[PDB]
RNA sequence: CCCGCAGAAGAAGCACCGGCUAACUCCGUGCCAGCAGCCGCGGUAAUACGGAGGGUGCAAGCGUUAAUCGGAAUUACUGGGC
RNA sequence: GGCCGCAAGGUUAAAACUCAAAUGAAUUGACGGGGGCCCGCACAAGCGGUGGAGCAUGUGGUUUAAUUCGAUGCAACGCGAAGAACCUUACCUGGUCUUGACAUCCACGGAAGUUUUCAGAGAUGAGAAUGUGCCUUCGGGAACCGUGAGACAGGUGCUGCAU
RNA sequence: AGGGCUACACACGUGCUACAAUGGCGCAUACAAAGAGAAGCGACCUCGCGAGAGCAAGCGGACCUCAUAAAGUGCGUCGUAGUCCGGAUUGGAGUCUGCAACUCGACUCCAUGAAGUCGGAAUCGCUAGUAAUCGUGGAUCAGAAUGCCACGGUGAAUACGU
RNA sequence: CUUACCACUUUGUGAUUCAUGACUGGGGUGAAGUCGUAACAAGGUAACCGUAGGGGAACCUGCGGUUGGAUCACCUCCUUA
RNA sequence: UAAGGAGGUAUUAAAUGUGGGAAUUC
RNA sequence: GCGGGGUGGAGCAGCCUGGUAGCUCGUCGGGCUCAUAACCCGAAGGUCGUCGGUUCAAAUCCGGCCCCCGCAACCA
RNA sequence: CCGACUUACCAACCCGAUGCAAACUGCGAAUACCGGAGAAUGUUAUCACGGGAGACACACGGCGGGUGCUAACGUCCGUC
RNA sequence: AGCCAGGAUGUUGGCUUAGAAGCAGCCAUCAUUUAAAGAAAGCGUAAUAGCUCACUGGUCGAGUCGGCCUGCGCGGAAGAU
RNA sequence: CCUCCUAAAGAGUAACGGAGGAGCACGAAGGUUGGCUAAUCCUGGUCGGACAUCAGGAGGUUAGUGCAAUGGCAUAAGCCA
RNA sequence: GCUCAACGGAUAAAAGGUACUCCGGGGAUAACAGGCUGAUACCGCCCAAGAGUUCAUAUCGACGGCGGUGUUUGGCACCUCGAUGUCGGCUCAUCACAUCCUGGGGCUGAAGUAGGUCCCAAGGGUAUGGCUGUUCGCCAUUUAAAGUGGUACGCGAGCUGG
């Protein structure tokens, strides 16, 4: 399925609000990379964190071998930076997950072959 | 199939990282391939081609 | 048990070194790999992980685990409290 | 489980598992939509503004080959910058060099220079005239230009959470 | 060397200029302080509508130059209108600096003549020579201030009280 | 040979203990989720205890009890020395 | 000046803040 | 078979009686705050299920088609 | 602001050719119907007025049709 | 009709294919040797191969071929005393 | 109740056959006299556009009829006075 | 002066239940069975795109077409309403063949074993239980096989009565 278009799902993780901000950063990064590759992106769904960032986002990527180019980014991305959401400015670690799956073709509806059915009347 | 994929998805937490972005040390390292860069700003701006090409070449 | 023969010739390892607890540095590593009796150690300048040099303690043994008592006055008779 | 109760429940009374604490009093602070007393354009009493408009200027964001980098509650945002056409400039595109634009040392040459020519966007490359001096045991040497090495130079590269 | 740092659907901060009559315009005419100056300040005179140009004094300055302060005052006009308010934008023609003003300088002349008629929620500064308003100079600097630093002119209101 | 006693063995019905069971109750734990903010200050309606009712949840309300609750300043008037 | 008694004072509103913190010690 | 419905992102109005789309939340911009919520000041967003007809003109009236609801579906 | 090219392509009107129609007709029968004339034939077979009714569940066959499945010994019309 | 000869060459036409030789296709589909021999009509081979065959010659010596209109028949054609 | 078809070229003709309308309107929308001729498209033209009003051309009732359908309507039954 | 619109208008004035029921009638008219039909149902055949590595026809067979049976659900309302008792079971059957087993054959993508598919063949044979009133069906375990149907969905003047 490397040639097919793909869907990218980003979900915040252990960092909490910092994780949601990191998820927003990852979303911006992947959108910029798609622009650089010339692929077309749209936002199917999004859930924004209340304080900052996004809790989750689903993006559709369309292009030549989009799934092939993006499939290796699936996993959890670890971020280490002085959390802007800590009063003491401590160095916290946040986690965000990117999952890439191909755009499945719509199934052809198959009518029930009448030779596959047994009908009983009683 | 979807539920098997959800159970296969590693939890978003400690120890499940495959790409570490440490901004204080100004280092980004991919755990799978070992590719490491210091231009964190470029990578955040979208210079993912190095990591993606490395992963594809590794296969 | 004794006498004679030959040549240093045949004979040293194990644990530990952050505190408790005797014994410290370099390199690797980078909340990973790992350690851990307790407190804890590791997130890129680690005497705590792993290797090395040095050192400390024991020794044909040295460590780990299991077990009992001690320390535990932590069932207090000796010998406690409300 | 037992006993008691009409019931609600009472009474008696564990274990597994888990943690390295839980706790009492007092001490120094900090905090209180606790108290008291003071003060400050803090209110109050006023005057003039900002938020609307056009323009300037910084920022963010976006864009871009690059839009260099930093500042980014009060205490960043006409801030570093008391002044980006070139230079600046640290950025980008292209063209170029590799002991080197900037130093010291060694060797080797050539005074320093000055004037030109050509080619190139320029860096630069090639050539042609012209001076060949100053200290000076005719040993010279060194002001200065090159060439050849290698110790080195060089970096406004990262870490202001090592200073 | 050329380009970018000057981009531009947009959001914010800090500024300048206004929305007029306590004003605009025209003529005339008073009163400052502080400071800069030698690859500099540059008088005068002549030319140009003008920015400026040519020639050329003086001054390392209480001496010469920058360099008439402006608000003000007197007279006249405008008579309330998007105006004789506003001066953005744009076209044409120029000047100067600088090798070089296309990207991307400032200034001048002619034309043009936008929004804006006192600004929602909200928010700022100031207690006296202060606020407000009016000019002037300096550094940085070849050229390039509404920014900064400084200097004077006029010159208030209010503070019951906590 | 017979009787008595008696082992194996058989039947019925209980007790106890171990394992197991669809489902169900609560408990402990967690480097982030969702809904609130119940306590700690007078924690913004003092808190807590017994009991009862109600409510997504911390909880609320009634009745009685405890202090293991904070504050207690200031103005005016009158009287006495 | 001291003591006692009485009356008035008073904010309606105000939820929340994840996860990486001691060199200064013979 | 007989009735209803289908309208900004969500839930409801507007239909009857043709001329015109409203409310609440939500979204976006600016405030307040150290910050978020709450709160305050502003904006935007539906050509009305889908076709067709009728009309000068249709969210509205009529007819199909699709989806959703109700009822009914009996004696047998 | 203009606009330039090209077409997997789709095509109104118009022109040429080919069909279709219960609710189409620039055409159009056979029959049937109305009226007039004439002969022959018919026990007036015709009409009017009066007395007495019955009947108003039809069936099949033919032809022309609606409906149904160009089903029914189906159903509903027209006509013998 | 049989029957006897034959039934060649470039050349396996190339591509795509896994292989593709007439015979998976795609894809061209020609000229040469001439009596004639298809870049193949069928069978066949994993592919070839092989087997035919179309075409053509030679012996035997009168019909032979396959459409059109039409009459009568045949199959299709299974049920319960 | 009205219009068309079924309905077989006179009238009439059924079905829970196929399609639609009516339960009004108008003192002018009636009477008469005089006059007039449509839809639609094309070209040109201020705002003005696919579509307003104006001018010309093509066309010839494809319009119109107060309201369904049918039959009519130019001598108009249509439009104006 | 009437939506007397059930529009030749019963009255000025009117809804339902009856499985507690009753009378007069109707096979003029439904429920069962028969009849006509055959849409549907079941069983065949025609064409051959394709599936089957190649290869339409070993086995299947799309888009379409033509039949047979009566055999389901129906249509009609011809018989019976002065009465033709009904699902399943039980007992007892009888016939058809569109054959489930045993018999005979053709082709096979038939090595053998074991199958597939079609043709001939009706002599004989062709389960017991769990659940349910069940038919049907699922399940357990057998068998060479546990056939498909007609017979008023055979059979209550033979039984049962869930
Ligand atoms: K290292
Ligand atoms: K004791
Ligand atoms: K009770
Ligand atoms: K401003
Ligand atoms: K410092
Ligand atoms: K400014
Ligand atoms: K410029
Ligand atoms: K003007
Ligand atoms: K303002
Ligand atoms: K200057
Ligand atoms: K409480
Ligand atoms: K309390
Ligand atoms: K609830
Ligand atoms: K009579
Ligand atoms: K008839
Ligand atoms: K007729
Ligand atoms: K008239
Ligand atoms: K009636
Ligand atoms: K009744
Ligand atoms: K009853
Ligand atoms: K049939
Ligand atoms: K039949
Ligand atoms: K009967
Ligand atoms: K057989
Ligand atoms: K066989
Ligand atoms: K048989
Ligand atoms: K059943
Ligand atoms: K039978
Ligand atoms: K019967
Ligand atoms: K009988
Ligand atoms: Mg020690
Ligand atoms: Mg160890
Ligand atoms: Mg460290
Ligand atoms: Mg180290
Ligand atoms: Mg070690
Ligand atoms: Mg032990
Ligand atoms: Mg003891
Ligand atoms: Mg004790
Ligand atoms: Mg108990
Ligand atoms: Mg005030
Ligand atoms: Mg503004
Ligand atoms: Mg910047
Ligand atoms: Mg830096
Ligand atoms: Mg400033
Ligand atoms: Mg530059
Ligand atoms: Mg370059
Ligand atoms: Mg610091
Ligand atoms: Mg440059
Ligand atoms: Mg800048
Ligand atoms: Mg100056
Ligand atoms: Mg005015
Ligand atoms: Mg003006
Ligand atoms: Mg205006
Ligand atoms: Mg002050
Ligand atoms: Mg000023
Ligand atoms: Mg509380
Ligand atoms: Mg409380
Ligand atoms: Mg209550
Ligand atoms: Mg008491
Ligand atoms: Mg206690
Ligand atoms: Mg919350
Ligand atoms: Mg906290
Ligand atoms: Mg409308
Ligand atoms: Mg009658
Ligand atoms: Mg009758
Ligand atoms: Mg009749
Ligand atoms: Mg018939
Ligand atoms: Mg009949
Ligand atoms: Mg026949
Ligand atoms: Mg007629
Ligand atoms: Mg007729
Ligand atoms: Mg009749
Ligand atoms: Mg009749
Ligand atoms: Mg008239
Ligand atoms: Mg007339
Ligand atoms: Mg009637
Ligand atoms: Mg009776
Ligand atoms: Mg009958
Ligand atoms: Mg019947
Ligand atoms: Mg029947
Ligand atoms: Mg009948
Ligand atoms: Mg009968
Ligand atoms: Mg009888
Ligand atoms: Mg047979
Ligand atoms: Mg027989
Ligand atoms: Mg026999
Ligand atoms: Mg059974
Ligand atoms: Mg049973
Ligand atoms: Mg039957
Ligand atoms: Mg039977
Ligand atoms: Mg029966
Ligand atoms: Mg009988
Ligand atoms: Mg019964």
């Amino acid at each position: 399925y490397d040639s097919a278009d793909c869907y990218l799902d980003i979900q915040a993780g252990s960092g909490g609000t910092e994780a949601q901000d990191w998820a927003s950063m990852l979303e911006r990064m992947y959108l910029r990379w798609a622009e650089s590759r010339g692929f077309k992106t749209e936002i199917i769904k999004e859930s924004e964190g209340e304080v900052a960032g996004i809790k989750s986002v689903t993006i559709k990527i369309s292009g030549d071998y989009a799934y092939g180019w993006l499939r290796t980014e699936t996993g959890v991305h670890r971020l280490v930076r002085k959390s802007p959401f800590d009063s003491g400015g401590r160095r916290h670690t946040s986690f965000s997950s990117a999952f890439v799956y191909p755009e499945v073709d719509d199934d052809i509806d198959i009518e029930i072959n009448p030779a596959d059915l047994r009908i009983d009347v009683y | 199939e979807k539920q098997a994929m959800e159970d296969n998805k590693s939890d978003i937490g400690w120890g499940s990282q495959i790409r570490s972005y440490v901004l204080d040390d100004s280092r980004i390292k991919d755990l799978r391939t070992g590719v490491e860069t210091r231009n964190t700003q470029a990578v955040l701006d979208g210079s993912l081609d190095q990591f993606i090409e490395a992963s594809l070449k590794a296969g």
